[PDB]
RNA sequence: UAAUAGAAUAAGAUAUAAAA
RNA sequence: UUUUUUUAAAUAAUUU
């Protein structure tokens, strides 16, 4: 209910008649987002009005991060809304803070211009000397959120960081450290001063300065080594008390860095797994595998992870069904909950599941014996075959594998599998070997497709294995094949390995050796 | 589908553009389509390079012009960030913006051209068929890329890494562009030839209609084809039986023991031809030369019953390749005189001309085909050649047709191109036909052109 | 023919051809059998019979379909890169690629989605062939106007009906509908209650424009086309404004006296008219109605693509 | 009688000629004062009251195209010099910007009816095509039916010289500031005309023989009916200055017509040069190369690969000899000619190796001091090789230098 | 007053043209 | 059966 006075202030700036500049604008935002005493946002022909004189004021005036709040307060409401971009200073307009705030509207904004970001580049060197400390770091930490190439400039910047060594904080330093390790093209001996300087100064850090030097110790590589083994030192003393993230973030750097003194991996585990219930849903993904990948699941490990870990199980993020399901395999632990659990969860987002993650899921369940008593069979089984036309090789191998594995039975998905994997051709035999094991289950396919599987398994003879050379024998004899010259590529390498026949020869290989 | 975020649109819209462009076209799934992608807007979420170029191209497949705001983002987006769109994400983009026409997209296409150009050399397998295919699509003249893509296709090719698929499109993608090259043709022949049993009848008909469409003039491959082709007859589907016969109208050379046998099997599936085939073979029988009225009779027969189904392109073609071998058919003559009066609307800028002297040049004259076309010649008269002006004022001069709304347009055409018009000596007599209906009094400057 | 692999989903190149309605605004058009939902009531008639207009009750389109086509209506006027399918128009303010404080538009639904889709709109359709004493109702044309802010003239004084006199029968009706929110200090429509039945169905002589002049003189000009009796008419019931909101719509008959104020908000204001004709209309000459469209010879029915069919009764 | 309105493209003669005959004489004598200089104050008050002159009578000549229907009245050569002017007087900045986009707005629309009308010849196409993508005006409609109407290479058979060489050379002056949107339908102009010019090979001037080959390759086209243009050039060899002899070495060999007989005869005019610069032992030295990578050891003359290899070798030194009169602007110059004659294994004498290396020490110390004006780390590790591999007694400085920008990293990569 | 990131994947006919 | 390359190149002419 609106009054005289409201209704004719409502009217007056819905029909554009009041001019409205940037601040304005803003507080009358920031009053909608707190109270909705006045039902601003329920009244669309108020907004739009509030949008439109938005559009045509000045935004230069407040700052880039109040811009993006009212385009969110607009974007929430249902209005499509973008703040103006920012022109280059021009002619006397230079200066840093203006060169800085220009890369912080492409940065809080959303919008990135890589021709903008190359003229500021090329008109702030002259002036890098007049720069301050707090604005290089800025700088540095600017380029490094907007993924620039140009890691010469941003090498001059860090050197020109070091030279005050002493000005700078801790959490300077940190800042520093990581922006540096995420540019990709840093030369290695500023990489390798940078990091002795954070070598130095390590009993003045923060949790958020070890979670800085972890992050970039993680992104830098096992080349560091010997600096990371300093922050293991320095926080054996503390691992009694860390936060969940920080012990989360060591076991990441145990894993990459390849760690090989046991005990202190042991240790940290050990006071990780303690307090792991405090961690979001991505970071117990990854204390999950970071102790996969160093040996360390014993039993009362996995079960006190499988316990964390089920609470999630309910809602579940597509991108982390899979890496749990592997590591559930691979160990000999009694782990049915879980698998339940994230099966039934696959289940219910089996439409919005990619290409590839559903090639996942199907061969980790390929070899599961309770998974193919459940509707997850044939409901993946339609979805890859509305799916096999965004199928790469590697994921039409492992589809087809796992819905081999599993028992389904579908005559015409084998057959569009086995003519999309001749489109392109198979570079592997563990590539091909899922078309077989499919096509093999029907036992029937028309000529022209086997004599096209013979003409691609002929070359790939040559360096298989025995094995191998009884399981092409064995799918080749079941679709039927009648051409001599696979046959005869068979033989050759049978007697390479094997000589001469023999009585004791097993009866197909003898017959393989007949050339059939 | 609110709940959806703009990768899993982008990659239900992949999706759907596959379903629709190979499995059918469902006029549902097409309109499903348009209503999404009508109502999304990449503007606040940070999204790939990939799903922006995704969006873009299955927006555009689908009737979205470069007026839509949607198209308008995502080329700003190819714009601002360049050097994210990688080698990979490259030919999509360039196929959207293939038949968008703007300001933009000219210049999007022009530079991942030379993107393309400076990294031609690091490509492998998939992605020189895919860039050259996507280049092929729009019409750019880049010679220079062309020719460094065609160096890199012929080194993997020596090690043999090319399957019938990609041999199939990049013969198609280098015949489109009118790049002739002699040792890059050679090189996918011999391809080819090394796979063997690996091309079937479906990846081989185009193969062959690509070679003889570039036009090499090589009778050492030509024969070599017709060997390899004459041992699939049997297998072949009434589409490529139409297909071999263009393609060997196209390449001028007689083969009598492969047009026996291929005019045998298009007589055995005389009820499976459309109209679309019946008028290629016509085509391909004009164009090569020989004259078989047995299969024409045939032929003619079939196309008796499909007459609703004719395009403007199909009674053309037809009307032309009858008219030009002496056919009389007064019956069908008759029904696509009308039904070309039906869609005079469709004919483009030269099948108008074609369909109206075909018509004028046997003695068939009907006014509602004539009035048709004379009305709708004033919107094509425009896009003419010399010759092309000088048959239609001959067909229109036949027709009797004198309404100055009419015949401005075409004698403005041929008074300026006067000098091909009247350098063209196999049209001499009709030029003594026309101006013997209008006279001098009829546009006075072309009459003393003409006396001189 | 054969269709080109990256061509097979592609439109006409004009909207004409699309037979139907695509699905861009309100999806698909309801069933044969559901069409009685967007029925209007009598009283409502019987009000557009009695003043000449009326005003639909609710708002014919959602907030969101409003920003679509204001998006529509600003594309079709870039004057930098401009509107594919721009010669598919039967008439264009920037024919001479300059524009100026005013853009009309006309003809556009062969041009853009959902102008196109916005004519078979259920809401209005039913409305207008109700008042066409349910009949087949033909579209006969649409129009787009955009007046630019704080300089935005105004049209005078003028007869719809006045301009489509190669028309034989008085069958029709004007459907307006509002993009933008409309007062009578931005573009609002003024007309006068009771005047299309002033001169025995007849048609008032045409008003004298003279641009660059005050809004004041450009409305008040009324007083020099109208006889006595008029004037007692007028003095009785002085021309009405009507206010709009973001999707209201108007129902106007072709021969009441009709007008736009001028815009002095400090936004464009938009607004988009359509034509509805009855099914039993005739020609009067030989030849075509509009720009390079089909001809018709004598008293011929109007048909063809480019006067669909909407709706059908039946 | 019909109403046609079809006027010669070069009688109906309006007050557009008069308008445009006055500003050909102001642009005249501009240019003529312009010549006269080789008192800049007082030229440049002339070049002020002209341009005021024409000023005015452009705006005239606007306004009466705005008001009066005259466009529509005047005949078609008049509107191709009314194009040439606008489009040229906007380059010499005598017009602003609003008056030059009135003009190309009606010029535009009057061009756009013509077409539609069908009068637009196939001179006009092109010359029309020409004026307008130059300057870089965009109208979509119109560059869209320029563009279809380019395509019907049968029109443009019967195109004269001068038409020909004009657009030739107008396009190729233009070239480098060209906005990408505008380069493609730019190869459409060179593409439908290539017929007439490949017809036409018999009758250019040896200089011209030049300027359309280089035309043609900047534009990164090589058309096959440009061919004998090409072989004619190699067949007049001799005719030529030597400075050109490096341009055509290039052309030659980006039109895969470069052998061992035609490079033998341009090593000899390039040597003829009274002085030599980077270009020409440039160009000769990559020449060479060329020529001596096209040698086949076991093909037919497998048994004369050996001598025509020792040939190539030879003169190379001739070339190699005078390496020293050369100044250099950039290292890549320094670095393709060394590379050749290390690969190559061309001997040359120590006093063209000792100019060379105090030549590129001063660039090195350059970028070293200086650090705020591009030498990438390879390009100098390349370099530091050569001139280890040729003795380090050379240039003692340039070592120690050089290996000092290594230690410190004033060098970037390749990467950024 | 306001800043956190994950995925690597391929469809295919526009009515032309002289020499180991 | 196999035959392909790696410059910053700038000198045409006109009243269009």
């Amino acid at each position: 209910a609106r009054p005289s006075a409201l209704h004719l202030i409502f009217e007056r700036c819905k029909l554009n008649l009041v001019e409205f500049t940037a601040q304005d604008v803003y507080q009358i935002c920031t009053t909608a987002y707190n109270m909705d005493t006045l039902g601003m946002l329920q009244d669309p022909d108020f907004m739009r009005g509030l949008h439109d004189a938005f559009r045509r004021s000045d935004q230069t005036v407040i700052s880039p991060f109040q811009a993006n709040l009212i385009a969110d307060t607009f974007r929430k409401v249902g209005i499509n809304s973008m703040p103006k971009e920012v022109s280059v200073p021009e002619e006397d307009a230079i200066s840093p803070e203006s060169l800085i705030l220009v890369l912080r509207n492409m940065n809080i904004t959303k919008q990135r211009d890589e021709r903008k970001i190359n003229e500021v580049l090329k008109l702030m060197f002259p002036i890098l000397d007049e720069f301050s400390p707090t604005q290089l770091s800025l700088t540095v930490t600017e380029l490094a959120r907007l993924k620039s190439t140009n890691a010469d400039f941003v090498g001059k910047l860090a050197k020109r960081i070091m030279e005050y060594n002493d000005d700078l904080s801790a959490l300077d330093i940190s800042s520093a450290a990581v922006s540096l390790a995420y540019c990709p093209g840093i030369s290695h001996n500023i990489l390798y001063r940078m990091m002795q300087i954070v070598e130095e100064r390590m009993g003045e850090f923060q949790p958020e300065d070890y979670i800085n030097v972890l992050h970039a110790l993680n992104t830098l590589g096992p080349k560091f080594v010997n600096t990371f083994r300093k922050i293991v030192e320095c926080g054996l003393q503390h691992v009694e008390n860390m936060d969940a993230v920080t012990l989360t973030n060591y076991m990441v750097c145990f894993s990459t860095m390849d760690y090989k003194q046991r005990e202190h991996i042991d240790i940290y585990a050990d006071a990780l797994v303690e307090v792991a219930t405090d961690l979001s849903e991505k970071d117990l993904v990854m204390a999950f595998i970071a102790l996969q990948r160093l040996r360390l699941l014993s039993d009362t490990m996995f079960g006190t992870m499988a316990s964390c870990v089920i609470r999630y199980a309910a809602k579940m993020d597509p991108r982390n069904i899979a890496p749990i399901m592997d590591i559930c395999s691979t160990v000999p632990h009694a782990s049915d909950h879980l698998m339940k659990v994230l099966m039934d969860r696959a289940v219910e987002c089996t439409r919005i599941l990619t290409a590839n993650q559903l090639g996942d899921i199907l061969d980790i369940l390929g070899l599961y014996p309770p998974a193919r008593e459940h509707p997850l069979v044939q409901l993946f089984g339609k979805q890859a075959r509305l799916r096999l036309d965004l199928m790469g090789p590697d994921a039409l191998a492992n589809a087809t594998r796992g819905l081999a594995n599993l028992g389904y039975a579908d005559p015409e998905y084998y057959a569009q599998a086995a003519e999309t994997g001749f489109r392109y051709g198979f570079k592997d035999w563990t590539l091909l070997e899922p078309m077989l094991m499919g096509l093999s289950i029907t036992g029937q396919c028309p000529p022209t497709m086997v004599r096209v599987l013979g003409s691609h398994i002929a070359p790939m003879a040559r360096s298989m294995s025995l094995m191998e050379i009884e399981r092409a024998n064995r799918y080749l004899r079941r679709l039927g094949c009648e051409d001599d010259f696979v046959y005869k590529a068979m033989a050759s390498r049978v007697l390479q390995f094997v000589k001469e026949v023999t009585p004791e020869m097993p009866e197909d290989l003898q017959v393989l050796l007949q050339r059939g | 589908v609110s709940h959806l975020s703009a990768r899993n649109i982008a990659t239900e819209a992949l999706q759907m553009k596959k379903l629709h462009q190979e499995r059918g076209g469902n006029p549902m799934l097409a309109q499903q389509a348009r209503r999404v992608l009508f109502a999304t807007s990449i503007a606040g979420q940070n999204l790939d390079a990939r799903s922006v170029a995704l969006l873009l191209n299955t927006a555009v497949y689908f009737g979205m012009e470069s007026d839509a705001k949607l198209v308008r983002e995502c080329i700003d987006y190819c714009l601002k960030n360049d050097k994210l769109i990688t080698v990979d994400v490259l030919p999509i983009v360039v196929t959207a913006c293939a038949t968008l026409k703007s300001r933009d997209a000219r210049e999007v296409i022009e530079m991942q051209a030379q993107k393309a150009a400076r990294n031609a050399k690091f490509l492998d397998a998939k992605d020189v068929t895919n860039i050259i295919s996507a280049f092929s699509k729009t019409g750019i003249n880049h010679e220079k890329l062309f020719a460094f893509l065609s160096r890199r296709v012929q080194t993997l090719a020596r090690v043999g890494e090319f399957e019938a698929a990609h041999l199939v499109i990049l013969a198609n993608a280098f015949s489109r562009l009118r790049y002739r090259d002699k040792f890059l043709f050679g090189a996918i022949a011999r391809r080819a030839m090394s796979l063997r049993e690996r091309v079937t009848v479906n990846e081989l008909v185009p193969l062959i209609v690509a070679f003889s469409k570039i036009g090499l003039k090589d009778p050492k491959l030509s024969k070599r084809f017709a060997t390899k082709a004459m041992e699939y007859v049997d297998q072949m589907n009434a589409e490529q039986v139409a297909s071999m016969f263009m393609a060997f109208a196209y390449f001028g050379i007689r083969y009598d023991q492969l047009f026996g046998v291929l005019t045998n099997r298009a007589v055995e599936l005389i009820d499976e031809f459309n109209a679309q085939y019946i008028s290629t073979t016509l085509n391909a029988f004009q164009r090569i030369g020989i004259n078989n009225p047995e299969l024409f009779d045939n032929l003619a027969e079939r196309a008796l019953a499909v007459v609703q189904d004719h395009d403007a392109r199909d009674i053309s073609k037809t009307v032309t390749a009858l008219a030009h071998f002496g056919l009389k058919d007064e019956e069908l003559f008759k029904r696509l005189a009308s039904h070309a009066a039906s869609i005079a609307d469709q004919f483009d800028a030269m099948g108008l001309v074609n369909t109206a002297h075909a018509f004028a040049r046997t003695n068939f004259l009907q006014q509602d085909m004539a009035v048709a076309l004379s009305e709708r010649s004033v919107y094509v008269c425009r896009l003419l050649d010399a010759g092309e002006t000088r048959r239609l004022l001959w067909a229109l001069a036949k027709f009797q047709v004198r309404d100055p709304k009419i015949l401005t347009p075409v004698f403005n055409r041929c008074l300026a191109l006067h000098y091909d018009f009247f350098a063209d000596p196999t049209g001499s007599e009709e030029i003594e036909e026309i101006f013997d209906f209008y006279g001098p009094n009829f546009c006075p400057p072309l009459y003393q052109l003409y006396i001189s | 023919s054969y269709v080109l692999k990256f061509l097979r989903g592609q439109l006409p190149e004009d909207l004409k051809d699309v037979n139907g309605a695509l699905g861009c605004l309100y999806g698909t058009l309801p069933d044969v059998d559901e069409f009685g939902q967007f029925v209007i009531s009598p009283d409502v008639v019987n009000s557009f019979h009695q003043f000449g207009y009326v005003k639909m009750p609710i708002p014919v389109l959602d907030h969101q379909q409003i920003d679509k086509l204001a998006d529509e209506v600003n594309e079709l006027a870039n004057n930098v890169e401009h509107h594919p399918k721009t010669e598919r128009l039967y008439a264009t303010s920037l024919a001479d690629l300059t524009g100026g404080p005013l853009f009309f538009c006309q003809g556009q639904w062969r041009a853009a989605w959902g102008m196109h889709d916005l004519i078979y709109l259920p809401t209005i359709t039913v409305a207008a062939s109700q008042i066409l004493n349910n009949s087949l109702v033909r579209l006969w044309y649409d129009e787009v106007f955009m007046k630019a802010a704080r300089t935005g003239p105004c049209v005078p004084w003028q007869q719809n009906y006045a301009r489509w006199q190669h028309t034989k029968p008085v069958n029709h009706v004007t459907v307006m509908i509002a993009l933008d929110t409309m007062n009578k200090d931005r573009g609002a429509p003024c007309l006068v209650p009771g005047s299309h039945r002033w001169r025995e169905g007849g048609l008032l002589p045409p008003v004298s424009y003279d641009p660059t002049k005050d809004e004041a003189h450009q409305l008040n000009t009324i007083w020099e086309i109208i006889n006595e009796e008029e004037g007692e008419m007028l003095m009785d019931t002085p021309p009405v404004t009507v206010d709009l909101r973001r999707g209201e719509a108007l129902l106007i008959h072709p021969l009441t006296l009709f007008a736009t104020h001028g815009n002095r908000s400090l936004d464009a204001v938009r607004c988009c008219f359509i034509h509805y004709m009855g099914e039993k209309t005739y020609a009067v000459q030989n030849g075509p109605l509009l720009p390079h469209t089909t001809k018709f010879q004598a008293d011929a029915m109007i048909q063809g693509p480019f006067y669909p069919v909407v709706f059908d009764p039946a | 009688p019909l109403p046609v309105s079809y006027s010669p493209g070069s009688v109906t003669s309006t007050a557009i000629t008069a308008h445009c005959d006055v500003l050909s004489e102001c642009v005249a004598k501009a240019d003529e004062l312009a010549v006269q200089l080789k008192t800049q104050e007082g030229m440049e008050e002339f070049v002020e009251e002209l341009k005021t002159s024409a000023t005015n009578e452009m705006t005239a000549l606007v306004k009466q195209m705005q008001t009066t229907p005259l466009l529509q009245r005047a005949g078609m050569h008049e509107l191709r010099r009314t194009l040439y002017y606008t489009t040229s007087l906007k380059e010499r900045d005598w017009l602003e910007e609003k008056q030059y986009t009135a003009a190309m707005r009606m010029l535009t629309v009057e061009v756009l009816r013509r077409d539609g009308d069908g009068v637009l010849s196939a001179d006009d196409v092109l010359y029309v095509t020409t004026h307008v993508v130059t300057a870089n005006f965009y109208n979509r409609h119109l560059w869209n039916r320029m563009e279809k109407s380019l395509l019907k290479f049968s029109n443009y058979e019967n195109i004269d010289m001068s038409s020909v060489k004009a657009f030739s050379t107008r396009l190729f002056k233009t070239r480098r500031g060209c906005a990408k949107e505008t380069l493609d339908i730019r190869r459409k102009v060179l593409l439908a005309m290539s017929r007439r010019v490949g017809v036409l090979a018999n009758d250019f001037d040896l200089p011209s023989l030049l300027g359309v080959l280089q035309c043609y390759t900047v534009h990164d086209l090589t058309p096959f009916h440009l061919e004998p243009l090409a072989i004619r050039a190699t067949n007049h060899v001799g005719d030529f200055t030597p400075h050109e002899c490096a341009t055509l070495a290039h052309v030659l060999r980006k039109w895969r017509t470069m052998r061992l007989e035609v490079c033998e005869r341009l090593v000899e005019r390039i040597c003829t040069s009274d002085q030599l610069t980077h270009h020409m032992a440039n160009a000769a030295m990559i020449a060479i190369r060329t020529c001596f990578n096209q040698v086949s050891d076991g093909g037919r003359n497998a048994m004369n690969a050996e001598p025509t290899r020792q040939k190539l070798r030879a003169m190379g030194e001739q070339i190699g000899c005078r390496l020293d009169e050369v100044e250099y602007p950039a290292l890549p110059v320094i670095l393709s000619i060394l590379d050749v004659v290390v690969t190559l294994k061309i001997y040359v004498p120590k006093k063209c190796l000792q100019v060379i290396f105090s030549q590129a020490n001063d660039m090195v110390a350059i970028v070293m001091e200086q650090k705020d004006d591009p030498i990438t780390a390879e390009e100098g590790r390349q370099l530091q090789a050569l001139l280890s591999h040729y003795g380090n007694d050379l240039a003692p400085e340039l070592s120690q230098r050089m290996k000092e920008a290594f230690r410190e990293g004033v060098l970037p990569d390749e990467a950024s």
